[PDB]
């Protein structure tokens, strides 16, 4: 009833740039809003309360503004320790609600993804399950949009995704998609492939293999 | 040239309940009361003992700033020789008060759709409060003759009651932020002049 | 200034019960309203429950109401959350939160946070992982660099550790975060990239350590 | 024991004045705030005014603002209500109630209530009633239960006592409440059901007695 | 002003039943609601204070529960001294407002009313005003509709009706409706009729008579 919407879902910035994040509420909440920052594997930390009030230990480069429905958080001089996830929470009506969350990433040159494919080994075939692996290595940005083709047929609801954090050396990503199916279902088909559509690629890249 | 920190008192984000009124001590600075007296944003601005009309040329030992929140109909109680809930049980001013009282509407901040129940006032007490006395106890009040034994029930009440602050309430039931400035004058250097 | 420590989190079966405790030190416990806020393993924050500096008022969300019960003991300076009829959606890290200012009836903000306790809800038993090879390649033509790997499957509970030659080959090693399957167990993949020149010459293996099941297993990778 | 007694009601012409008093006994009068409530004939409850323990905070309803005045005397243990510019819709029963606190602004209940006093505002003068007969059917029996009665009309003030055959007939007698006509005068009906075969034999007489006009009518109803 | 609504307006229950009544406010009032009971001809009584708190001397069969804008009053076991009128009051701000009131009456089977009509007497036709009376006897429940017709002309405004309190021996009601007009307007027509509708008969039943 009091759902709050954040924007954008994810942004990229370099050290020294400025970032603006918007938070909107379904109904007027006066100035009952708080901005929180969280790093992976750690407890959330408060940055702003009221609408633009600074916390006693937060660096003075965080700013907040807005009232009623719109609110805005501003990072002026971005540093290396300001890459985290930010949340906006209302505190006027019950139940209390949190924002979706916005992730701030490191900006760098566009990199293409090296695509590899991995068939299921003989050892696992004895067990009765098969997992075909599509590996996307060293790309940017985060949007991958990997799809699975079996005999040129779209597959849905059969694969799961896993991504890494930004590399500490070259600020790149990596992705692995696993198509898991039964041993009996694996012998039904003969051709498998995974296709990748990325900003750094002029055309979608398909990696395929045949049984045996 | 040190400016007196009136911004932290008037422009504070969150205020205190009337039974837990906040006190701040101000000394060794220069205050320009004409800025406050010419703001055209305060509903109530009444000063006793001193004349508000450009009387900042006086030196005072200390300035005590007391902050709290009440409803509109109770603003008349913040004055010498007054009786009521706030004057008897929450905040009492002496009959020889020498200071200033400022109160302004805060329905845009302290109100809360659904009810702001974090502002409380004390309703029951064994005796009236002495001037400038603060009580923060939560002992169960004995209304009849049966001892409460630390539990609430018949004739056994929790001494604190909650304001219900909503944007649709009337002016008499809307939040009002109150700041009281008390000027101390003793045998002291009196470093608070504020030219 | 204050210190909040949470305890009681663990592993329970669906439909069971749990009692989480939050111990607070450094302030008047009866003057502040406490809150329980949970975070899913890969999702955002969600406010769960709240108490009011006494016990008179209790606030619950529209997804825990009827199953959760919040209470406090001011003499022992402790806060309790009783969770009943637990489902798989309740697997989250729980935080005991409190505001700086004196709030007696309503939570408002969350300035102080605890360490958090992970609460896992599953019907699976401890089971050792299974390791399989992912062959590097069959063509050293593209760029002279191939990628090989190992796959860990069907283990519970978290975590597993892969070292790739006992911490001697850490160059291009990419261990992916584990994911929860549709059966209750986990999966993991560790892939490395090496020059295609040292395919039939160099030798690398994957060693996997899983402490809860006490399983250390070695596996060879070969084209 | 704690109790409250009202006094001061009666009849007042429109635009007149009145003053009701309520005396309290049993408790301490100076430690409680007091309320005035009123109830119109055949209507619901309506709150009127509130006074604190020392008469420093008075609040009235929107329909009685300016015209009414509340007061209290703590030495005489009395509560006074004064009504100026009395209207025709102020006719009601009035109750004095005691609150649980000294102020009574919010969060309270009316624990002790008084008996209540009647205040009537009308321009009509004292007038006797006129009685009329109601022939049962005049349709040659065709039945076995026949209803007959009298019609008391145009009297002021209330009440009139209707009895049948000097109290001999009591079974089947219904005396409806009086209604206030557009002329300021009351009117009611009294009915009785009797066997049809007794219509020709037994004689039926209705006795209407109007006290504050010295009136006594003994009309009879016949086919 | 805060408007309070009770549901329902009239409820018929028997001895030993469970009775629930609902009060609803137009604005949140927290736990500042009270429940009062009033019997005919007597002062109202205090039953419940502060949402849920029994009053000394009140039997333990009464209970209350609610917070905000929704409250409920419950009687577990009904007794012959519980048939009365119940009011809900808010103690949040001045002016204090009550509810319309819910009336509880003793339950019994339905009864079809007997309808009688009385033309105006010759002693009243010689006074300038004519009154025609319609009488309903021995019906349950209270809800009934009475319509006056003169040559099939529906009229409203020139008629008042009264009902008695519920009987003790049989718990049935009686109703009387009077139609009053002038002497000159009474002889402009020929037929008069009183048509009644109650949930105890097949179809509306009317009683009519012609002048003279
Ligand atoms: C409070 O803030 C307003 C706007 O920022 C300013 O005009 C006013 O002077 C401030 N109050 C004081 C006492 O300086």
């Amino acid at each position: 009833d009091i759902q709050m919407t954040q924007s954008p879902s994810s942004v990229s910035a370099s050290v020294g740039d400025s970032v603006t994040i918007t938070c909107r509420a379904s109904q007027g909440i006066s100035r009952w809003l708080a901005w929180y920052q969280q790093r992976p594997g750690k407890a959330p930390k408060l940055l702003i309360y009221a609408a633009g009030n600074l916390e006693t230990g937060v660096p003075s480069r965080f700013s907040g503004s807005g009232s009623g429905t719109d609110f805005t958080l501003t990072i002026s001089d971005l540093q290396a320790e300001d890459f985290a996830t930010y949340y906006c929470q209302q505190a006027d009506s019950f139940p209390l609600t949190f924002g979706g969350g916005t992730k701030v990433d490191i900006k760098r040159t566009v990199a293409a993804p090296s695509v590899f494919i991995f068939p299921p080994s003989d050892e696992q075939l004895k067990s009765g399950t098969a997992s075909v692996v599509c590996l996307l290595n060293n790309f940017y940005p985060r949007e991958a949009k990997v799809q699975w083709k079996v005999d040129n047929a779209l597959q849905s609801g059969n694969s799961q995704e896993s991504v890494t954090e930004q590399d500490s050396k070259d600020s790149t990503y990596s992705l692995s998609s696993t198509l898991t199916l039964s041993k009996a279902d694996y012998e039904k088909h003969k051709v498998y492939a995974c296709e990748v559509t990325h900003q750094g690629l002029s055309s979608p890249v398909t990696k395929s293999f045949n049984r045996g | 040239t040190n400016l007196c920190p009136f911004g932290e008192v008037f422009n504070a984000t969150r205020f205190a309940s009337v039974y837990a009124w906040n006190r701040k001590r101000i000394s060794n600075c220069v205050a320009d009361y004409s800025v406050l007296y010419n703001s055209a944003s305060f509903s109530t601005f009444k000063c006793y003992g001193v004349s508000p009309t450009k009387l900042n040329d006086l030196c005072f030992t200390n300035v005590y700033a007391d902050s709290f929140v009440i409803r509109g109909d109770e603003v008349r109680q913040i004055a010498p020789g007054q009786t009521g809930k706030i004057a008897d049980y929450n905040y009492k001013l002496p009959d020889d008060f020498t200071g200033c009282v400022i109160a302004w509407n805060s329905n845009n901040l302290d109100s809360k759709v659904g009810g702001n129940y974090n502002y409380l006032y004390r309703l029951f007490r064994k005796s009236n409060l002495k001037p400038f006395e603060r009580d923060i106890s939560t002992e169960i009040y004995q209304a009849g003759s049966t001892p409460c034994n630390g539990v609430e029930g018949f004739n056994c009440y929790f001494p604190l009651q909650s304001y219900g602050f909503q944007p649709t309430n009337g002016v008499g039931y809307q939040p009002y932020r109150v700041v009281v400035l008390s000027f101390e004058l003793l045998h002291a250097p009196a470093t608070v002049c504020g030219p | 200034q204050v210190q909040l420590v949470e305890s009681g989190g663990g592993l329970v079966q669906p439909g069971g019960s749990l009692r989480l405790s939050c111990a607070a030190s450094g302030f008047t416990f009866s003057s502040y309203a406490m809150s329980w806020v949970r975070q899913a393993p890969g999702k955002g924050l969600e406010w769960v429950s709240a108490i009011s500096g006494s016990g008179g008022s209790t606030y619950y969300a529209d997804s825990v109401k009827g199953r959760f019960t919040i209470s406090r003991d001011n003499s022992k300076n402790t806060l309790y959350l009783q969770m009943n009829s637990l489902r798989a959606e309740d697997t989250a890290v729980y935080y005991c939160a409190k505001d700086h200012l004196i709030t007696m009836v309503q939570p408002e903000y969350f300035h102080h946070w605890g360490q958090g306790t992970l609460v896992t809800v599953s019907s699976a038993s401890t089971k050792g992982p299974s390791v399989f090879p992912l062959a590097p390649s069959s063509k050293s033509t593209s760029g002279g660099t191939a990628a090989l790997g190992c796959l860990v499957k069907d283990y519970f509970p978290e975590p597993v550790t892969v070292s790739w030659n006992s911490g001697a080959l850490t160059s291009g090693v990419h261990t992916f975060p584990a994911v929860l399957q549709s059966s209750g167990l986990y999966s993991l993949s560790s892939v490395v990239t090496v020059p295609s020149s040292s395919l039939g010459t160099q030798t690398y293996i994957c060693n996997v350590n899983h402490k809860p099941s006490n399983t250390k297993v070695d596996k060879r990778v070969e084209p």
